[PDB]
DNA sequence: CGATGTATATATCTGACACGTGCCTGGAGACTAGGGAGTAATCCCCTTGGCGGTTAAAACGCGGGGGACAGCGCGTACGTGCGTTTAAGCGGTGCTAGAGCTGTCTACGACCAATTGAGCGGCCTCGGCACCGGGATTCTGAT
DNA sequence: ATCAGAATCCCGGTGCCGAGGCCGCTCAATTGGTCGTAGACAGCTCTAGCACCGCTTAAACGCACGTACGCGCTGTCCCCCGCGTTTTAACCGCCAAGGGGATTACTCCCTAGTCTCCAGGCACGTGTCAGATATATACATCG
C-alpha cells in the first residue's frame, strides 16, 4: 500500500507547475493510477535489462533504456 | 485576516514554476518502486541513481499532462480540471 | 618528422579523429569516407556554440557566472528551432517556463 | 576504467563565446548526452542514405542530405556553410 | 412533395461511407494542386502515376483521422457541429 | 488558384467517413490552410530524396519513405 | 555428402532460415550472428502470419466471399485488442474504418 | 529479382483456411509487414548486444528483444513457439 | 489603508570548481592492395500531350426549423487558515553481497569452396467476381 | 396508429480479366572444414548498499468555513440540410512520341590494413573564491 505515499499535496504542486489554478476533488485516484501504470511500463523493462546483464542490482542507466525506447529520452544521468 | 480564493493559488503556480526542487518525497517513492519491482523479481537491489532517474521523469510526465488537461479545461469553458479531461486528452495524445 | 592534428588542419576544435573512430566502431556502414568526420564534428561544434552563447546570456540576466541546467532549459524552450529540434526531451533539473494561460489571468 | 567524454572541447568552445563563463559538471553531462544524440540520429539517416541507394560508403553528400532532412531550415543553411568551408579548407591545406 | 427531416441523411450518408473504400476527392484537382506546391521546391518535376495515390491515400486518411478527433473535442464541448476551435485544440493536443 | 480544387463536397465526404454529422461553414477554408501545410511537408522530403538520388522523377518509393520518416508508415506500395 | 534438408524442415518451419540469416549478416545489426537467432526470429514471424490470417478469413467468411482484401485485414488487426497496439500507428491503403458512431448523435 | 515472402504467406495460409485465396493488393500488405517486424526486433537485439559489451547476437537476445517489442501475451506464444522450434532443432 | 510578500545588502565560511602533475594508450606519418563508384552509351516504356462527348457532378437558389450560444439562477465543492502529530531527513556505526578486474583455455562461428534444387518471371486460362437488372421488403413519416 | 410510397434489400443472369498451374531455369542455400578468440568459468577484493541507532522540526493531516463556479432551464434567429434546375469540366478512350529511368562494360583513386612512438588527455593531488547561508531590512502589492 505504498501508493498511498504519492500525497495529494505531491499531486497538487505537480499541478500547479502545470498551470492548474482549480482542483476538482476526484483527480487524484485517477492520477495515482494513470502513475501506477506508467511506472509499471517502465520497471518491466529496466528489470528486462537488468535480467539480461544477469545482474541483480538495477543501474540507473536501465532507467535510462527503458525511456528511451519508450520515446521519453532522459538527459543527464548518462550518455 | 483571510485572502480570496485563487489569489494564494496563484502565488503557488508563480513559486513552482519559477522553483526547481523536486517534488516528490523520495522515501515513499523508493518504497513503492520496490512493491511494484518485487512482483516481477524478489530480492532485487537498487542503484540510488535509478529512483532519482524514475521520479524525474514520472514528474515531467504528469506536469505534461496536466497542461494538456488545462487545455481540455478551458475548452469546455471551466476553469476547474475535470476528470474526463485527463481521459479525453488521454485518449487524443493516443495513449488511452 | 612532425606531427599536427586534423583539427587544426580543419580549424576545428572538436575532435575529427575520435569521430572517425566512432562511426568505423558504431557498423553504420562497412567504409567511411574520409571527409565525413571534419563536417560532422563542425556541425555539432555549431550546435554547440549555438546552446551555449543563448545560456551565457541568460546567465548574464541572472548576473550568474556560472551555467547551471536552468539556463539551457531557457535556452532550448526560447528558439523556436531549437525546440523544434529537441521536442522528446526532457532535461533534468530545467523546470519550466513562466507560462500561464490568458483565459486564467484576471480581468 | 577510464572514460571517454567531450569535456574538454565543450570547454573550449565555452572560451571562445563566452571566456569569463563557467559550466557546471552536471551541465557539462548533459552537453555530452546532446553531443551522443545528434550524433547518432545524423549517423542513422546517413546510413539509410547510403542503403537505399544501395551505396556501401557514406560520403559528405549524406551527412549533408541528413542535415537537411533533420534540420530546422533555418539552422540547416548555416550548418551546410559551414560544413562545406570546414570541408574546403581541409581539402586544400592536406 | 417528401422531404427527410433535417440529418435523417446525414446518417445515412455516415453510413454509406464508413462501409466503402474509394477515394473521395476529385483525382484531377488534386494532382493540378500537387504540381503546383511541388513548383516551389524545384522547376520542371514530373510525378509517377503511382505517387499521387499515396499522396491522396496519406492526405485522405490523415484527415479522416482528425475529423474523428475533432468530434470528440466537439462532443466534449457539449455540441454537436464541429467548428474552427476544436481542431485548434485537437492539433495542439497532438503536438503539431 | 488551384486551392479550390478541392471542393466542398469534397470535404463534406470525408467529415462524413470520419463520422461527423454537421459542419459549420467556416471549416472549409481551415480545412484547406491545414492540408497545405501537410502537403508542404510531405512534398519538401520527397524532393530532397528525389535530389540525393540525381533523379527527375518522383516515384512512390520516395513518399514511403517520406511517411516513414514523419512516422505515419503506408502499407500497400511496396518498400 | 549427405543429402540436404532444408533448416527449415529440421526446425519444423516454413519461413526461410536460410534468407532470413542472411539478412541478418548482411543488415550490420552486430558483427557475430549465431544459430540460435534464425530459426527463433523466423519462428516468430510464422507465428505473427498465421495469427492474423486466422482471423482475416473469419471477416471473409462473414463477408460470404472466397477472397480476403484489404477491408478484411483491416477489420482483423483492428478488432484484436492486442494487435491494434502493435500496429497503432500503421495505416493501410484501401482499409477504411470501422463502423463508429457516437451515442449521442443517435435519436431517442 | 525481388526476393518476396509471398511463397510462405501462401503456404501459410493454405494451414488456417484451406479453401481461402489472397489478392495481390492484401499479399503486398503481408509482404511489407514481415519485412517492418524483421527491422524492429534486429534492431533491440542489436542493442542489447552493444549495452553488454558482448560482440554477439544469441538466442537470449531474440528473446529478450520480443519481450520487449511485442504485447504480453503474444510475447509468451511467440517465446513457447521458439523455445519449442530452439530444442527440437537442438534435438535432431 | 492597513500590513505581508519578495528583493537586496553585508558578511561568514567551506567545499566545487579550476588548476597542476604523471604517464600511457590513442592517434598520426607513411606505404600498401584491390574494389566501389564514376563514366559513356543505350533502350525503351510510361509519361505528357491533344481531342471528343455525355453525363456525373458541381454550382446557384430556395425554404425553414433545429442548432449554437447568450442569459439568469443556484448550492455546493474546494481554497484558505489553524493546531496536532507524525516520520522524512540527517549524522553515524557496521558489515558483507556482489560488482568489477585478472587469468585460463576451449567451444564456436567467420569465412572458403563445390555443389544443385528452391523460388522467380512468363504464358495461359477458366471461372469468381463484378457488372448488370428486376421484384420484395423495410422504414420514414403525413395525416 | 397506419399506410403512401422511397430506399434497402435480395434474388437472378452475363461475361471478363484476374488468380492460380505449370514451365524453364539459375543463384543463393547447403555441407564439409579449419582456426583465431572472446567469452564461460575460477578466483580475488574492495566498493557501496542494506541494516540499525538517536536526534531534529518540516511537513503532513483533519477540521472549520465561506462564496465562486459548474450545471440547469430558457430563448431566438440565422444558417445550414434537403431539395430543384442548370451547366461545366471530369471521366473515359483513342492516337503520338520522346524524355529519362534503368542497365551495362571499362577504369581508377580512394579507403582499410599495418607498424610506429610520442604526446593528448585522463586519473590523482591541491586550494581558494563563488556561492549558499545567515542576518538584516526595504518597499511593492492586495481586499
Amino acid at each position: 500500500d505504498n501508493i498511498q505515499g504519492i500525497t495529494k499535496p505531491a499531486i497538487r504542486r505537480l499541478a500547479r507547475r502545470g498551470g492548474v489554478k482549480r482542483i476538482s476533488g476526484l483527480i487524484y485516484e485517477e492520477t495515482r493510477g494513470v502513475l501506477k501504470v506508467f511506472l509499471e511500463n517502465v520497471i518491466r523493462d529496466a528489470v528486462t535489462y537488468t535480467e539480461h546483464a544477469k545482474r541483480k542490482t538495477v543501474t540507473a542507466m536501465d532507467v535510462v533504456y527503458a525511456l528511451k525506447r519508450q520515446g521519453r529520452t532522459l538527459y543527464g544521468f548518462g550518455g | 485576516h483571510r485572502y480570496r480564493p485563487g489569489t494564494v493559488a496563484l502565488r503557488e503556480i508563480r513559486r513552482y514554476q519559477k522553483s526547481t526542487e523536486l517534488l516528490i518525497r523520495k522515501l515513499p517513492f523508493q518504497r513503492l518502486v520496490r512493491e511494484i519491482a518485487q512482483d516481477f523479481k524478489t530480492d532485487l537491489r537498487f542503484q540510488s541513481s535509478a529512483v532519482m532517474a524514475l521520479q524525474e521523469a514520472c514528474e515531467a510526465y504528469l506536469v505534461g499532462l496536466f497542461e494538456d488537461t488545462n487545455l481540455c479545461a478551458i475548452h469546455a469553458k471551466r476553469v476547474t480540471i475535470m476528470p474526463k479531461d485527463i481521459q479525453l486528452a488521454r485518449r487524443i495524445r493516443g495513449e488511452r | 618528422a612532425k606531427a599536427k592534428s586534423r583539427s587544426s588542419r580543419a580549424g576545428l576544435q572538436f575532435p575529427v579523429g575520435r569521430v572517425h573512430r566512432l562511426l568505423r566502431k558504431g557498423h553504420y556502414a562497412e567504409r567511411v569516407g574520409a571527409g565525413a568526420p571534419v563536417y560532422l564534428a563542425a556541425v555539432l561544434e555549431y550546435l554547440t556554440a549555438e546552446i551555449l552563447e543563448l545560456a551565457g546570456n541568460a546567465a548574464r540576466d541572472n548576473k550568474k557566472t556560472r551555467i547551471i541546467p536552468r539556463h539551457l532549459q531557457l535556452a532550448i524552450r526560447n528558439d523556436e528551432e531549437l525546440n523544434k529540434l529537441l521536442g522528446g526531451v526532457t532535461i533534468a533539473q530545467g523546470g519550466v517556463l513562466p507560462n500561464i494561460q490568458a483565459v486564467l489571468l484576471p480581468k | 576504467s577510464r572514460k571517454e567524454s567531450y569535456s574538454i572541447y565543450v570547454y573550449k568552445v565555452l572560451k571562445q563565446v563566452h571566456p569569463d563563463t563557467g559550466i557546471s559538471s552536471k551541465a557539462m553531462g548533459i552537453m555530452n548526452s546532446f553531443v551522443n544524440d545528434i550524433f547518432e540520429r545524423i549517423a542513422g539517416e546517413a546510413s539509410r542514405l547510403a542503403h537505399y541507394n544501395k551505396r556501401s560508403t557514406i560520403t559528405s553528400r549524406e551527412i549533408q542530405t541528413a542535415v537537411r532532412l533533420l534540420l530546422p531550415g533555418e539552422l540547416a543553411k548555416h550548418a551546410v556553410s559551414e560544413g562545406t568551408k570546414a570541408v574546403t579548407k581541409y581539402t586544400s591545406a592536406k
